[PDB]
């Protein structure tokens, strides 16, 4: 019929955005062909962490509070700043042969696919929300550079 | 809502929870009810040394849903307090996971 699908369901269930404008966001993102989930990051419909929260249940992936993550343990060094800036992730943790990397799209993978040819680590995707990622990014730049030039 | 609980029978389990990169420690739950990160929660918390069941009040700062690639489990990170009774917890967890603290073994987190 005209079911409310996928990340617009899942903003309603969790109560971020509302019935009317959810089928609106869904029905005006197919017009456009965008996908809904860059639809609702681009239309700023509800708050980016509203919508990983959205992101993580829709495509069963984990979904992290970086501002409780202990920066004296960030991963950033391991990618290079190019590849930071051309995708928009944050590098978060090293685990043995294991590099888990914040991303606020929950379908992006030629950056995993970069960075694991960049580090030769299991990369491992971590959904942080938009808005986590670029500030934390430049806080951890920030104690990475104290430890040195 | 109310309390969850986890109960770890051995270093290995306690291995998997243990969040050693959260800021005071944290530790991961499993549970299928759907948590938002920043709720505050309630465990009751029982390690591999003994059957005391040690209160945490503690901040979601982690969730896995239901139906995640892979074989990750369901459930919530949980922040422990900055207080003594947090840092308390953290202490007996990283002093009973010695030895096993460089280990490159995967868990439920990170």
């Amino acid at each position: 019929s005209h079911m409310i699908t996928g990340i617009a369901r899942r903003l309603v269930q969790d109560g971020a955005v509302e019935e009317a404008v959810a089928r609106s966001a869904m029905d005006q993102a197919s017009a456009a062909k965008v996908p809904l989930p860059q639809w609702f990051a681009e239309k700023k419909l509800v708050t980016a962490s509203q919508l990983a929260a959205a992101n993580a249940v829709e495509f069963g992936m984990s979904l992290l509070d970086v501002s409780a993550f202990d920066a004296s343990q960030n991963a950033v060094k391991l990618v290079s700043e190019e590849l930071l800036q051309k995708h928009q992730v944050l590098p978060l943790f090293k685990r043995g042969n294991r590099l888990f990397v914040g991303v606020s799209n929950p379908t992006q993978t030629r950056a995993l696919d970069d960075i694991k040819f960049h580090t030769n680590l299991v990369v491992e995707p971590i959904l942080v929300d938009e808005d986590q990622i670029r500030r934390t990014l430049e806080q951890w730049q920030a104690s990475n550079a104290a430890l040195g030039s | 809502q109310g309390i969850l609980s986890l109960a770890l029978k051995d270093k290995p389990a306690l291995y998997s929870a243990y969040m050693p990169f959260v800021k005071g420690g944290g530790i991961f739950v499993p549970t299928p009810k759907r948590y938002m990160l920043g709720d505050e929660v309630f465990l009751l918390l029982t390690l591999p040394d003994s059957s005391e069941r040690l209160p945490v009040a503690g901040k979601v700062i982690w969730t896995t849903p239901a139906g995640a690639q892979g074989n990750r489990a369901a459930g919530i990170g949980v922040q422990f307090p900055d207080g003594p009774e947090g840092e308390a917890v953290r202490n007996k967890i990283e002093t009973l996971l010695a030895g096993l603290t460089t280990s490159d073994k995967p868990t439920h987190t990170m």
